[PDB]
């Protein structure tokens, strides 16, 4: 058991697994809700499940961190977390609908 | 951004004490007025970079 | 070899471009282009609506881990109706890389301030507003950075004049610093130096 | 790659701790310090006898301008305005016009020595040598309009410093 | 006429005693701060010559506009040369000050510090030698040797 | 000979075409005169006998060369020579309440502005603009106010075409009319020759007599004219004290005392080496009612609207306030009792 | 220095250092300021042949940037590079 | 270096101070800084070389210490080479 | 057009009244605590005289935007941000008064 993360801020997680297998989770279901086609949720699924198995898989802390190649556990677990965020806003933005508008004709032209 | 002249069309310096003096009252607080002279010389802010 | 010129790193570019297509196809939405010059930068151009959902994707890990708002600033092309051109610098750690993102406004249409996403915005947003006239909606307080307490115009707006319209001297009747119309003593001299001849023709625009 | 400043555990043993102890009690580290500065009491001083003696400077250094003449007494300048040109705060006013004999010369030369940022610039720009920056800097003023100098003021001290002048150019002019 | 010599002499220790203890306050706006440090450094330590940082205005007798003046602070400027008590004495340090230098036509820079407040001795550079800085006080010093105050009190 | 066209929108860096030598400019006059000539664009000539040091508030009113200080001697012409030989306007503001040794009172209002006249005759200086009290005359009693008129009439003697001013005290933030009132709180009660109230004076604002010297020297028809300066109201010398006092917010303690003891008191300040506090000159001349002379043209004829006493007396007087006051604003003293 | 031989004892053992050995003013140590005269190198490009401006023309090389989408006309996740090495700490000394 | 009718010392540029001008009054009891030396004079006080080469190159002296390197035509007879920069005059002989 | 704060011109007009009334209370705090000589009435003159200069506006948007630039003004006025040479600004006290009248111009200078 690490006595710090290093990171001022970061805590110790006394059960990395556990919290990373709930947040992944949550991240799975509400990435459900999300539309099948839409990217996001394709990419998001994708990242996760992989997570979520090398998660699975490995018992020791050092070994998935160099697995998951994210970090400390404990920044991985923040960075689920973020995900999860981003997931629930990401539901109410639709990003995945078609453009809103088109630029005007010549808004992105250099040099002018 | 160069417009393909002799003369720069745009040019926008970064400052490192732009962001430390901002975020020095988040540092600050809980603190008293000698502490808060020790925070800002821990960012070393030098105001000609701040102000540009 | 070519010592003069500078080495090109290909891989780079071809990880920004798969990066940026990525982008492009989680958030259509509101991405309007993607580039990737050919010195390894890669720019996203976004819709005005997007600057908060498309910042708040960069900085959470949809692969993408952008935590850190490098710079924020605006380019002002008169010739373009939204004249101020917003640019956001991020920087991911995770991945040691950098991206930008840019949006256009106008000096009538304000535009969401991103304080939420990266709380570094703050004085750049004051900045800009300040400096150019853009008004960032949402911001916990907008107000003059860098210019005097009641300055009027917004300068670095390519309309401002260098030396400005006004100046300061103290005046001995009123006790007290007095602004005053700008008169120069030696009117700065203003140096046509373009030549009348291409430079590089890779970038000649069309004759139309 | 990376070092871990701090991140040190003291030692717990009775030893170790009488001598922390000791430290809180009987005061040390200030102890130490106050002998560093005592060593420092007994050092030389550093101060150099300004005006008596000068700090050491350059043939680079970039002081009080001024403007040079050949070994025939010709003024060096040929009213290039390039020098002009590539002035970074515009402290250069250049006027120039044919000349009794027919050379190009300048009617009008001023730098504002009140708006220039001493860069170096047109001792590099200048062709022919001309216009140099001096090894002079103390040329304080109690006036603002002393401080703007005129072609006279200019030529008067390339006569004045020319024997400086020649011998920092001869020593930096193969570095350039 | 004997009090003509008194007067002199009179003013010849008040000048030696204005000019020996000349306390500049500590005031730097910019870039020309640093070189004025190093004038504080050992190398040409102004103590020796009785020149003394001092922060409050009102403990201060000398001015050194070391930096470029913003029309943001030149109120600042003379509120603080207003507060320092007399005799004041100014000097403007680097090109910036003394005219406004690499900003002169900015619209943010006040084109010269004696715009806002008379200056004595300006001294050139951008930024100004610490040893040119040093000149300049001592010019300073000479040019209050040179006061008459008193003699033209008795002459009136 | 020496005409300048006039160049500019009348800013700091333009030319105004006026070339002057501003005589006794280092005084309350002088300093607003050298400012609003510097402000035009106009090259000011300040002579100077005092120390360099006294003259530096006058270097930032003018731009980068408009502004030069030579020393002069009131009693050597050769120095008022050299000033004065390459301008186009003079003014003589050279004037001293208290008599010193060196100068007495003749010498400063009549022989040194004779021979600024005479030199600047002789010069071909185009204007001259001399300044002597409204209530000047030959036989006042005070001497200040005697040698006034005599210099008044020595200098249109020796300049035909002159425009000499008259104005009455000038109150102003560097003022000694308004803070001599003021500083006889130290004092006690207020000393007033018959409690002030047979005395009327019709006090005029500083900026006002500058702003008219100016329009004068811009003026044509000004040449040759004697313009009286005076302030839109006139005031009992009692409900004036006790306006000043109010202002001030000092108790005041207004008591008679008798002419010969006032008199007195003059004799023992002028005492003093240093510049006196009051002068028997001095109180004479307070005591003195100002003088109404209609026939004489006035502000209003050179376009300046005379600013009333209520306007601008917080800006003198506050800062005689103690704490309490010091944040008063102007309105709460009503106006002072106007005899007009 | 010319500092005493009791004077150089009290420093360095206040100091806790041998000052002597490295003193902070400087002595004859110093280059001397008069020196030969240099010679400087030339460049690559300083060539008599072969050196056609065309092959170095390096400004000329840049090209506007492409365009990787454009609005107006499974996949593996992607992410900006490789993810960061961890750092490893400095062997001369981990632990200051 | 000719002294002008006011008294004023004319500069090389010939400026000097009308009478009618009110400028003089700058150096009433200061000085008109004016450089003696004038340019135009030792220029003509230098001798003509006589070259035998109908071209002539002048580096002003000093080599990379003088101006850009200029070749100098001298067949006309009437009238001698000058460089456009050194200022000295060069003529082929007879 | 997306509307800044206000969709109509009167919602703009209210909120012109609502800094108007602002400005017309802080006048007399103003005067006490820079110690301006000017009288309150002078000072609210000068309010109406500002807020008259931009009474020919017609856009909402850029009312509202008027409105935030004399907010934030009132805001430096409220604090002591501003100094009493900012606030005295606004009275161009050193200017001198410049002839409006054809003939005035033409006899002063060139100037249109
Ligand atoms: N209320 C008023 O102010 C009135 C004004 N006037 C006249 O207008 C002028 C106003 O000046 P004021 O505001 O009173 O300020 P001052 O009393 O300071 O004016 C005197 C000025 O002249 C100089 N001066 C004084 N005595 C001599 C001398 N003997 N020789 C040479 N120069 C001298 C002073 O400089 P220094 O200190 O170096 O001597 C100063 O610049 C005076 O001439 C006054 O008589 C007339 C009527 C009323
Ligand atoms: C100390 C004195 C300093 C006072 C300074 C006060 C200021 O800064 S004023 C800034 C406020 N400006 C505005 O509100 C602009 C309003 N613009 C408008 O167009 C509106 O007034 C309208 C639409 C014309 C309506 O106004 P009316 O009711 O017609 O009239
Ligand atoms: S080198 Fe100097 S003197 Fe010669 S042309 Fe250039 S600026 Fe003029
Ligand atoms: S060294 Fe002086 S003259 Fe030369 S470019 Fe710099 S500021 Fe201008
Ligand atoms: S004069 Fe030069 S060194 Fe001094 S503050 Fe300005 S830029 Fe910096």
């Amino acid at each position: 058991l690490k006595k710090t993360t290093g990171l001022v801020g970061l805590a110790v997680c006394e059960t990395p697994h556990e919290r990373l297998k709930i947040l992944y989770t949550k991240i799975l279901d509400v990435l459900g809700q999300i539309p099948k086609n839409a990217a996001y949720r394709k990419y998001t699924e994708q990242i996760t499940n992989e997570k979520l198995g090398m998660v699975k898989a490995e018992p020791d802390v050092k070994k998935l961190e160099e697995q998951l190649q994210g970090g400390q556990i404990e920044e991985v677990i923040l960075q689920a977390e973020n995900e999860l965020s981003l997931a629930r806003k990401m539901l109410r933005w639709k990003p995945w609908e078609p453009l809103v508008e088109e630029p005007p004709a010549n808004q992105w032209k250099w040099p002018i | 951004v160069s417009d393909g002249s002799s003369r720069p069309y745009r040019c926008k310096i970064k400052a490192p004490g732009f962001a430390h003096l901002a975020g020095l009252d988040k540092m600050s607080k809980g603190h008293m007025l000698a502490d808060v002279v020790a925070i800002i010389g821990t960012q070393d802010i030098v105001f000609g970079e701040v102000d540009r | 070899t070519r010592p003069t010129i500078r080495p090109r790193n290909d891989v780079v570019h071809k990880q920004l471009s798969a990066f940026g297509q990525y982008v492009a196809e989680i958030l259509p939405k509101y991405v309007q282009q993607v580039q990737v010059s050919c010195f390894n930068e890669l720019e996203i151009f976004i819709h005005p609506d997007g600057v908060i959902p498309v910042l708040t994707f960069l900085r959470d890990h949809t692969n993408a881990q952008f935590k850190s708002l490098a710079d924020l600033t605006a380019v002002d092309v008169p010739t373009r109706q939204n004249r101020f051109e917003i640019v956001y610098n991020l920087l991911s750690l995770r991945f040691n890389s950098r991206i930008r993102v840019k949006t256009y406004t106008d000096e009538l249409t304000p535009i969401e301030s991103s304080v939420t996403v990266y709380k570094a915005a703050n004085w750049y947003e004051r900045e800009i507003w300040d400096m150019f006239g853009v008004f960032f909606a949402n911001h916990p307080d907008l107000r003059r950075i860098l210019t005097d307490y009641g300055f009027e115009g917004h300068p670095f707006r390519k309309d401002f004049p260098l030396s400005g319209y006004v100046e300061l001297r103290y005046d001995d009747e009123v006790k007290r610093v007095v602004a005053e119309p700008v008169e120069l003593a030696q009117e700065f001299r203003k140096f046509d130096l373009n030549s009348p001849w291409e430079a590089f023709p890779a970038y000649r625009q069309p004759p139309e | 790659t990376y070092k871990f400043v701090n991140m040190r555990e003291p030692s717990m043993d009775m030893k170790s701790v009488t001598d922390r102890a000791a430290q809180t009690l009987l005061w040390t580290e200030l102890v130490r310090g106050l002998g560093m500065t005592l060593s420092y009491l007994f050092r030389e001083p550093a101060t150099i006898n300004y005006p008596f003696e000068k700090g050491p400077l350059s043939p680079r250094f970039r002081g009080e301008h001024a403007l040079r003449r050949y070994p025939s007494g010709e003024e060096r300048c040929i009213a290039c305005k390039l020098c002009e040109a590539v002035c970074p705060a515009q402290a250069i006013t250049i006027e120039a016009e044919p000349r009794a004999d027919g050379s190009r010369r300048t009617t009008r030369y001023d730098i504002d020595m009140t708006k220039c940022i001493y860069c170096g610039f047109c001792q590099e720009a200048c062709p022919v040598d001309a216009i140099v920056e001096g090894p002079n800097f103390e040329f304080s003023t109690e006036t603002h309009e002393e401080l703007l100098y005129n072609k006279e003021k200019l030529l008067n001290n390339g006569d004045k410093w020319e024997a400086e002048i020649a011998a920092n150019i001869q020593a930096d002019y193969l570095y350039r | 006429s004997r009090g003509e010599y008194v007067v002199a002499k009179l003013d010849d220790l008040v000048n030696w005693a204005r000019r020996s203890s000349l306390w500049p306050m500590t005031f730097g706006l910019a870039c020309c701060a640093v070189e004025m440090m190093h004038m504080a450094a050992p190398r040409y330590d102004m103590d020796r010559f009785g020149v003394v940082f001092r922060a409050s205005p009102r403990q201060s007798d000398v001015m050194i506009v070391a930096g470029t003046l913003t029309n943001k602070m030149a109120p600042a400027l003379r509120k603080v040369y207003d507060q320092m008590p007399e005799p004041r004495y100014v000097v403007s340090m680097g090109s910036c000050a003394n005219g406004g230098g690499y900003y002169h036509y900015s619209y943010s820079v006040v084109r010269g510090c004696d715009r806002i407040v008379p200056v004595d001795i300006y001294v050139p550079g951008c930024p100004p030698t610490a040893e040119a800085l040093l000149y300049g006080i001592l010019q300073l010093q000479r040019k209050i040797k040179r006061e008459k105050r008193l003699r033209i009190w008795y002459r009136r | 000979h020496h005409a300048l066209i006039p160049h500019g929108k009348g800013g700091r860096s333009s030319v105004s075409g006026i070339v002057a030598t501003v005589f006794g400019a280092t005084g309350f006059l002088g300093r607003y005169v050298v400012n609003h000539l510097g402000r035009m664009g106009s090259q000011v000539i300040v002579p100077y006998r005092c120390e360099p040091y006294d003259t530096m508030h006058l270097r930032p009113m003018g731009d980068l060369g408009q502004i030069i200080f030579m020393e002069w001697n009131g009693k050597d012409k050769d120095s008022i020579r050299k000033v004065v030989e390459h301008s186009n306007v003079v003014i003589n503001l050279v004037g001293r309440e208290w008599e010193t040794k060196n100068f007495d009172f003749e010498d400063v209002f009549v022989k040194i502005p004779h021979a600024i006249a005479q030199v600047s005759k002789e010069a071909g200086v185009e204007k001259l603009i001399h300044i002597s009290h409204l209530n000047a005359d030959i036989k006042s009693p005070s001497r200040y106010l005697r040698s006034k008129a005599v210099g008044e009439k020595e200098v249109r003697a020796a300049f035909p075409e002159a425009t000499i001013i008259k104005p009455s005290d000038i109150f102003g933030r560097e003022d000694r009319f308004l803070n001599y009132f003021a500083s006889m709180r130290w004092f006690g009660g207020v000393p007033l020759i018959s409690l002030g109230k047979e005395t009327v004076k019709q006090p005029v604002y500083i900026v006002d007599v500058s702003k008219g010297i100016i329009n004068a020297i811009k003026d044509p028809d000004a040449k040759g004219k004697t313009f009286a300066f005076v302030g839109p109201n006139r005031y009992l010398l009692f409900d004036l004290v006790q306006y000043i006092f109010a202002v001030a917010y000092r108790p005041f303690l207004p008591y008679p005392l008798p002419h010969f003891a006032y008199r007195w008191v003059g004799r023992l300040f002028e005492v003093s080496p240093f510049e006196p506090w009051t002068t028997r000159d001095k109180v004479e001349r307070v005591h003195m009612s100002d003088m109404t002379l209609p026939h004489l043209p006035g502000l209003e004829d050179l376009g300046i609207q005379a600013t009333p006493l209520e306007l601008k007396a917080i800006e003198v007087l506050r800062r005689h306030r103690t704490y309490r006051w010091l944040t008063s604003e102007m309105e709460d003293v009503k106006p002072a009792k106007t005899v007009n | 220095a010319s500092a005493t031989r009791v004077i150089q004892l009290l420093r360095n053992w206040a100091s806790g250092r041998d000052l002597q050995a490295k003193l902070q003013l400087r002595y004859q140590e110093i280059s001397k300021r008069t020196q030969p005269p240099p010679k400087l190198p030339v460049g690559p490009s300083h060539k008599l042949s072969n050196n056609y401006y065309c092959t170095r023309d390096g400004r000329r090389e840049a090209m506007p940037p492409s365009i990787v989408m454009s609005s107006q006309k499974e996949k593996k996740a992607v992410t900006p590079a490789p993810p960061i090495k961890r750092w490893e700490l400095s062997k001369d000394q981990p632990y200051l | 270096v000719r002294t002008s009718p006011t008294g004023e010392k004319v500069t090389h540029t010939g400026q000097a101070y009308d009478d009618g001008d009110y400028r003089r009054v700058r150096f009433s009891d200061r000085q008109k800084e004016v450089n003696e030396n004038f340019a135009i004079d030792l220029i003509a006080e230098q001798p003509v070389s006589e070259v035998g080469s109908r071209v002539i190159s002048c580096d002003g002296g000093g080599g990379a210490l003088g101006h850009p390197r200029v070749y100098i035509n001298l067949d006309k007879e009437t009238k001698t080479g000058t460089c456009g920069y050194c200022g000295l005059q060069f003529r082929q002989p007879h | 057009v997306k509307p800044i704060f206000s969709r109509d011109m009167n919602e703009a007009k209210r909120r012109v009244r609502e800094l108007y009334r602002a400005w017309y209370r802080e006048v007399p705090n103003t005067v006490h605590l820079f110690q301006l000589d000017i009288s309150v009435k002078q000072g609210r003159d000068k309010v109406r005289e500002m807020f008259m200069k931009n009474a020919h506006v017609t856009d909402p948007r850029v009312v509202d935007l008027l409105v935030i630039k004399g907010k934030m003004e009132l805001e430096e006025t409220i604090n002591v941000w501003k100094q009493r040479t900012h606030i005295m600004r606004f009275f161009h006290e050193t200017e001198a008064p410049r002839p409006t009248d054809f003939l005035s111009k033409f006899y002063v200078g060139h100037d249109p």
